[PDB]
C-alpha cells in the first residue's frame, strides 16, 4: 500500500540510548531509511487504535517534543536479576513481540518513559519481557502499548484512578485484600493528563470535533523531506493569502487550490484534532492515552 | 439408633454355600423382599449357612420419610449492569452512513471500536443519528453518526439458578450396613437404583406423593437456603417478566459470557449528541428470595432444603409403608467362628408395644476379646446383635413387641455354648 | 411518540460535600454515576396503565401535546403519519431513509 | 491441540532389558526423540486411555522411577522347554500384537517388570505368543498394557482383587465355583499399588484433582526443533537452585526467572494433578492402574 | 464415541454418551476462564437374573 501514514508532523523522532544504533534513518521519520521502531506499526491486523489516529504523535515523539519526561534510568538494565526498575510495570503486562528484538517502551507509573533494553547479542523472548540467548539483530524499540500522543494545555492533575471494584491493578495499589481474587488479564486502558500519574479508565468515550485547525489536517510541502505545514497560512475561499495550497474536493470546497502553483498540499485525515474524553462526568483534554494487557485484580470473595 | 424391626430369611434357592480354608462361607445370587422400617427402625436381613451359629445380618438403618424432586428444565439467572462506551463521527468519515446505521447489525464489530480487547461477554453494537453542521462540531452540513458499542458485565458476587418440579419423588435416605460391618449411606427414591459394595438397591412399593408441582418454581443459592415462589415455571424470557436474562452455568453469570439467552431490545439508550447514559431496568431476585425464604409453611407440610446433597425436599407427617429390594451381584459373605468369652447383664427396657418405632432395648455386654454377638428367642423371630470386645461396654439397640410385660428368654452367644436371659420392662401405647 | 408504562421520576438535586451542585434524575432503577459513586431508586409505586391508545406529539423549543387516538403503527392513507422519518434533519431536508405511504403522491 | 503428547514429565526414561538395541533413542524421550516404546502409544484407533491421560508415566518410566522393581529374569524366552515363567500370564491374552516386533513387555502378578523376547532373527506370530521367522524391524519392545502411572506411595498390601463372583481371572486363584465354567474373553481393568499384587477391578471411577504442583509446568531450549529440560531444575523465587530457569508470567510469579542466565524457556501447562482411583469405596493413590484383556472364567448358572 | 472412554470399544450394549458443562480456572481445578467438560459413558447392565415375556 501506500506509505502515507509516515509523514509525522512535527519532529518525528524515535530513538532512546543505550541501544538502537538505527538514529541515522529514524530521525525523522520519512519514506526512505527503514525504521524498525515504525514499521510494526503499519501492519494491519494488530493495533488498530494507532492506525485509526495515525496523524498525531507517538510516545517517543511526544518525548521529543517536551511533552513526556524521561524517567531515571531510562532503559532498565536486565543483567542484574534480583531486582531492576523494571519488574512490576512489565511482569504483569501482557505482550507478544515478532522475536530478533532487544528493545521494547512502554509507560510508567509516574508518566515517563521506561523501556527494558538485552545487551548485545541478546533477544527478546515472545512475550518481550526477560531476554533470552541466541535473524537479523533488530536495535530497535518495539511499541508495547496502543498508545496516542498530542498537545494540550488543561489542567488536570488533581485526579487518581477512577476505577471502582478492583483491589490492584498494573501496579497501583488502590485498596489492600487478601481474599479471593479475580486474576486474569484483562484489556483495560489508560490516560495521561497534564503532569499526572498512570490514570486508568474504565470506559473510554471521545470527542473529535473537524474543523479549520492546523491538528486536524496533514497539510506537507507539495511534490507535483516532509514535515507538518500550518494551514493557517493557506489563502481563504473568495480572497487572498499569504502562500499557496491545495488538496482534494474537501481541502478545495473550503479554501483556494492553485494545483501546481502550490508550495503545500493538504489532504483530510481521519481522526485528528481536539481530542477529548469522559472522567467524573467533565469532558478532558488528555494527552497519552492507550491500552495495556495487564493483570487486573477484582473483587470476588 | 441401631435395631431389627422387619427381619424375613432368605430363600434357600439364591443361597448356596461352600467351605474353603476351614470355614464356611456362603454367596447370594438373588434378591429377598423385606418391608421398610419407619423413622428409626430398620429392616435386617438374616443370613443362614449350614448350622445355627452361623448367623449373619445386614443393617439397613433408615433416616426420615422424604420427599424429593425431579429436576427437568433449569437456568442460571443474576443480576447485571449494563457499560457502553460512545463515538461521535461526523459525516463522510470511514463509514458514517444513516442508511448503515439505520440497518446496523449487532454482531458487527465496526472500525471505531475494533481496539476494544478480548470481549467475551453480551456484547452489541448499536447505532444512532445525531446532529450535524458548524453548530454541533462538524465539517458537513450532513449530520453526524454516534457508533454504540454495548457489552454486559456481571456485578453481582453470586447468582441464583432457578428450577421446578414435576413429581415429588418420596426418597428414603437409608444407612445399608454390610455383613462384616462395612457402612454405606445412600438414597432410594420412588423406583431409582443405586451401586452399593454387595450388589445393588431398589425402591419398591411406593405409596405416598404431593400433586400440583409443576406451578411451583424454585430458587437455589450457593451454600445458603434455597426458596419458593407461587408461580409457574418461566417460559420465553421477555421485557418485564422475571427471568428475562438467562444462561446455563454459574460460570456464564458470575463472569458474563456471551453463550446466554436474554430479552432483546431490553438495554435502553439516551441519546444525547456526545452523552449517552444506557440503563437496564433489570428485575432483582434478591427481593423474592427474602420474601419467600426457606422453610415456609404451605398446605399441611414442610418445604426446606437437604444437607449434604444438594437439593430440594418436602417433609410429610405421614407413615412409612413401603418395599425394599436387596439385589445381590454374587457376593460371598464369609464368617469366621469366634472363640471369644462373654457375661452380659440387662439394663432397663423402655420404649413402646406394638408401634412403628419400637422398644428400645439396652444390655452390659463384658467380653475379653473384639467379637460379634448373636442371640435369638425360643420360637424364632426375634435377634439380637452387638459389637463386642475387650472391657465394659453399653450397646443399645431398638426391638419390636406387641405386649407391654415383656417377659421373653433370650438365648446370647459369643462362641458357641448358649445361657438363658430374662429381659422385662413397661412400654406405653404409641400409635 | 407512544407510553407503554408511566414511570414515577423524581429529578434530585445532589450536592457533594465540597460543595458542587450536581442535578439528575431517577427512574424506576436506573442508576447514573456521579463524582462519589453512584444513585439508584429501591422501590416505586403509584402507576397508571392503560397508556397504548394514546399519541403524544414532541415540539422544539415550543411544547407537548396529547392525542386521544392510538398510536401509529404502520403508514397509510388517511390516518395520522402517512411520512415519517427517524430525525428532524431527516424531516427538514426529506431524505431517502423516511418512510412514506405507498401509492401516496396523487397525479393528473 | 495437546501441547504434551510426547513430553514426559519427570523422568521420561523407556528402556527395556533383553532388547538393547534402543539405548541411545530412547533417554531421555522430547518431542523429536525416535523411541519405537512411545510411537504406538499416541497412535490413533490403538490406545486410546493413553492418549486421554498422556501427562504421565507409562510402565518403564516407573521401573525407571525407584518405585517399582524389575523381574527375574527381565527377559523371558520363548523357546524355553518346561518350567517358562512367561507363558500362563502370556498365553492368556487376547490383545492383539502388530508385525515388525520380537519383543513384548507387560506387568505380572508380583508387580515387576516381566517381557518376552525371540532368538535372533525370528518375530511374532499373530497373537504373539510364540515366534516365527522374519517393513522395518522394531529396536525395541511392544507394550501389552494400556496402562498409566504417576507418583504415589500409598500401601495396597492388604486389599486383594474385589471381582465378586467371579471364577478364575487371568492367572490367580480366586475363589472355587460350583457351576459351569464360562470362557470369555473379556476386558477387565487391574490397579497395582506401591509394592502389592496384581488387583483387578469392575467399574474403574478415576478422577482428576489438580491444584498448584510443579509437574504442572513443562520447558523447552530456545531456538534462534524442541528440546527437553526438567521441571524439578527450577528452584523458588528469592533462591538459587542447580540449574537456572526462566519463563513468562505464569511462570515467573511462583518461580524465580534469571532471565538470559536460563538455557531452556518454560510455559504455562496443565495434565498432572492428583489422580485418584475408586477401591473398596475408600479414594486412595493409584500407582499404576490400567486395562489388561485376558481370558475371564465366569459361571454358567 | 467419546475420546475419553474409546478403550472400551463399540459393543452391542445399551451404550449412551452425554457431556454437561462444568467449572474452569484455578477456583475449580483448570487454568482458562473457558469452563471445563464432563465426558460420560453410561453402558447398561443386567440386575435380574431372569427374564419375562409379557
Amino acid at each position: 500500500e501506500d506509505p502515507h501514514l509516515r509523514n509525522r508532523p512535527g519532529k518525528g523522532h524515535n530513538y532512546i540510548d543505550g541501544m538502537t544504533q538505527e538514529d541515522a534513518t529514524c530521525k525523522p521519520v520519512t519514506y526512505a531509511g527503514a525504521c524498525s521502531s515504525f514499521d510494526v506499526l503499519l501492519e494491519k491486523g494488530k493495533f488498530p487504535l494507532f492506525q485509526s489516529y495515525a496523524h498525531h504523535r507517538t510516545l517517543l515523539e511526544a518525548v521529543h517534543d517536551t511533552i513526556i519526561a524521561k524517567a531515571d534510568p531510562p532503559s532498565c538494565d536486565l543483567q542484574s536479576a534480583h531486582g531492576n526498575p523494571c519488574m512490576k510495570e512489565k511482569l504483569v503486562m501482557k505482550t507478544h513481540c515478532p522475536n530478533d528484538y532487544q528493545s521494547a517502551h512502554y509507560l510508567n507509573n509516574d508518566g515517563k518513559m521506561a523501556s527494558v533494553k538485552c545487551p548485545p547479542k541478546y533477544e527478546l523472548t515472545e512475550d518481550c519481557n526477560f531476554c533470552r540467548q541466541m535473524a537479523s539483530l533488530k536495535k530497535g524499540s518495539y511499541p508495547l502499548q496502543d498508545l496516542f500522543c498530542q498537545s494540550s494545555e488543561d489542567d488536570g492533575s488533581k485526579l487518581k484512578t477512577k476505577m471502582k471494584g478492583v483491589c490492584e491493578v498494573g501496579v497501583q495499589a488502590l485498596k489492600k485484600c487478601d481474599g479471593q481474587l479475580s486474576t486474569a488479564h484483562e484489556v483495560v486502558p489508560f490516560a495521561v493528563f497534564k503532569n499526572s500519574k498512570k490514570v486508568y479508565l474504565d470506559k473510554l468515550d471521545l470527542k473529535t470535533e473537524e474543523n479549520l485547525l492546523p491538528d486536524s489536517f496533514v497539510c506537507f510541502e507539495h511534490k507535483g523531506e516532509l514535515k507538518s505545514f500550518d494551514i493557517s497560512q493557506c489563502p481563504k475561499i473568495g480572497g487572498h493569502g499569504s502562500k499557496k495550497c491545495t488538496g482534494d474536493a474537501a481541502f478545495c470546497s473550503a479554501y483556494e487550490c492553485t494545483a501546481q502553483y502550490a508550495n503545500a498540499y493538504c489532504s483530510h485525515a481521519n481522526g485528528s484534532g481536539i481530542v477529548q474524553i469522559q472522567v467524573s462526568g467533565v469532558w478532558k483534554k488528555p494527552l497519552c492515552v492507550g491500552y495495556e494487557r495487564v493483570v487486573v485484580k477484582r473483587e470476588l470473595s | 439408633d441401631p435395631g431389627c424391626s422387619e427381619l424375613i430369611q432368605a430363600s434357600s434357592r439364591i443361597t448356596t454355600c461352600s467351605t474353603e480354608g476351614v470355614n464356611t462361607k456362603c454367596r447370594l445370587s438373588g434378591t429377598a423382599l423385606i418391608r421398610a422400617g419407619s423413622v428409626g427402625a430398620e429392616a435386617c436381613l438374616m443370613l443362614k449357612g449350614v448350622k445355627e451359629d452361623q448367623t449373619k445380618f445386614l443393617k439397613i438403618k433408615t433416616v426420615s420419610s422424604e420427599l424429593s424432586c425431579r429436576e427437568g428444565q433449569s437456568y442460571w439467572t443474576g443480576s447485571f449492569s449494563p457499560k457502553c462506551l460512545s463515538s461521535r463521527r461526523c459525516h463522510l468519515v470511514g463509514e458514517c452512513h444513516v442508511n448503515r446505521c439505520l440497518s446496523w447489525r449487532d454482531n458487527e464489530t465496526s472500525a471505531e471500536f475494533s481496539f476494544v480487547g478480548e470481549s467475551t461477554t453480551m456484547r452489541e453494537n448499536k447505532c444512532f443519528e445525531q446532529c450535524g453542521g458548524w453548530g454541533c462540531g462538524c465539517f458537513n452540513v450532513n449530520p453526524s453518526c454516534l457508533f454504540v458499542h454495548t457489552y454486559l458485565q456481571s456485578v453481582r458476587k453470586e447468582a441464583l439458578r432457578v428450577f421446578n418440579c414435576i413429581d415429588w419423588v418420596h426418597k428414603l435416605t437409608l444407612e445399608i450396613t454390610d455383613f462384616d460391618g462395612s457402612v454405606s449411606t445412600i438414597d432410594l427414591g420412588a423406583s431409582s437404583s443405586r451401586f452399593t459394595n454387595w450388589g445393588s438397591v431398589s425402591l419398591s412399593l411406593d405409596a405416598e406423593g404431593i400433586s400440583g408441582s409443576n406451578s411451583f418454581s424454585f430458587i437455589e443459592s450457593p451454600g445458603k437456603g434455597y426458596a419458593i415462589v407461587d408461580e409457574p415455571f418461566s417460559e420465553i424470557p421477555r421485557q418485564g417478566f422475571l427471568g428475562e436474562i438467562r444462561c446455563n452455568s454459574e460460570s456464564s453469570v458470575l463472569s458474563a459470557h456471551e453463550s446466554c439467552l436474554r430479552a432483546p431490545n431490553l438495554i435502553s439508550y439516551k441519546p444525547m449528541i456526545d452523552q449517552l447514559e444506557c440503563t437496564t431496568n433489570l428485575i432483582d431476585p434478591f427481593v423474592v428470595f427474602e420474601r419467600g425464604s426457606l422453610p415456609q409453611t404451605r398446605n399441611d407440610k414442610t418445604f426446606a432444603a437437604s444437607k449434604g446433597n444438594r437439593g430440594v425436599q418436602a417433609f410429610s407427617k405421614g407413615s412409612v409403608q413401603a418395599d425394599l429390594t436387596l439385589m445381590f451381584d454374587n457376593f460371598e459373605v464369609d464368617f469366621v467362628g469366634a472363640a471369644v468369652s462373654c457375661d452380659a447383664a440387662f439394663l432397663n427396657l423402655t420404649g413402646c408395644y406394638s408401634c412403628n418405632a419400637g422398644a428400645r432395648v439396652c444390655l452390659s455386654i463384658t467380653s475379653t476379646g473384639t467379637g460379634s454377638l448373636s442371640a435369638h428367642n425360643k420360637d424364632g423371630s426375634l435377634h439380637i446383635v452387638l459389637p463386642s470386645e475387650n472391657g465394659t461396654k453399653d450397646q443399645c439397640q431398638i426391638l419390636h413387641f406387641t405386649v407391654p410385660e415383656v417377659e421373653e428368654e433370650f438365648m446370647y452367644s459369643c462362641d458357641g455354648d448358649e445361657r438363658p436371659l430374662l429381659v422385662k420392662g413397661t412400654l406405653i401405647a404409641i400409635d
